[PDB]
């Protein structure tokens, strides 16, 4: 039960303890119940200084949950921009579909973080990349009605 | 929010193309009742 101590550290966000945990060799890519690895909170929660620590120490920047979402997924939808692109620059597969063919920009195009869906386009980010429904990050944004999406899709 | 009201899918047409609630109503922040206004000395006011 040390990997386990890395996954309350890291949702915590107390940085020390998880560098502390690091240095007596904890499992960085120790995942929980719902498979989510102290990468996975540190992005849900938004704790960029300890994504750099992880990622620092190998944490597995493509590590997906019970349900194929990765901490890309989590990052771009709760608008953690500074994370997005730490992940991004530590080779993060910005095309990354979920169980349901969702997509790091499907979720930023969703909940309208403009910052961030420039971000995943400038790495590459699919545009035709489509869901499980057959729509597409440009789709949500005519149906979101965002004008400045909307524009930047096209 | 408005914007989630707005595009609630009434029905999609044989063509493909789908009627939201924006198309054929405005979504707004409004009062329950707006049979009641007041004015504190001729100036715009709420009270209890």
């Amino acid at each position: 039960d040390l990997g386990k101590k890395l996954l309350e550290a890291a949702r915590a966000g107390r940085d020390d303890e998880v560098r502390i945990l690091m240095a007596n060799g904890a499992d960085v890519n120790a995942a929980d119940v719902v498979g989510w690895t102290p990468l996975h909170l540190a992005a849900y929660w938004g704790h960029l200084e300890i994504v750099e620590v992880l990622l620092k120490n190998g944490a597995d920047v493509n590590a997906y949950d019970t349900l194929g979402s990765t901490p890309l997924h989590l990052a771009a939808h709760f608008g953690h921009l500074e994370i997005v692109e730490v992940l991004l620059k530590n080779g993060a597969d910005v095309n990354a579909k979920d169980d349901n063919g969702i997509t790091p920009l499907h979720l930023a195009a969703n909940r309208g973080h403009l910052e961030i869906v420039e971000v995943l386009l400038k790495y590459g980010a699919d545009v035709n990349a489509q869901d499980k429904f057959g729509k597409t990050a440009f789709d949500i944004s005519i149906n979101n009605g965002n004008e400045d999406l909307a524009e930047i899709l096209q | 929010s408005t914007e989630e009201f707005g595009k609630i899918l009434l029905k999609v047409n044989q063509d493909g193309s789908r009627v939201l609630l924006r198309d054929v109503a405005k979504i707004e922040l409004g009062g329950e009742n707006y049979d009641i206004i007041a004015e504190f000395n001729g100036q715009p006011a709420s009270g209890l």
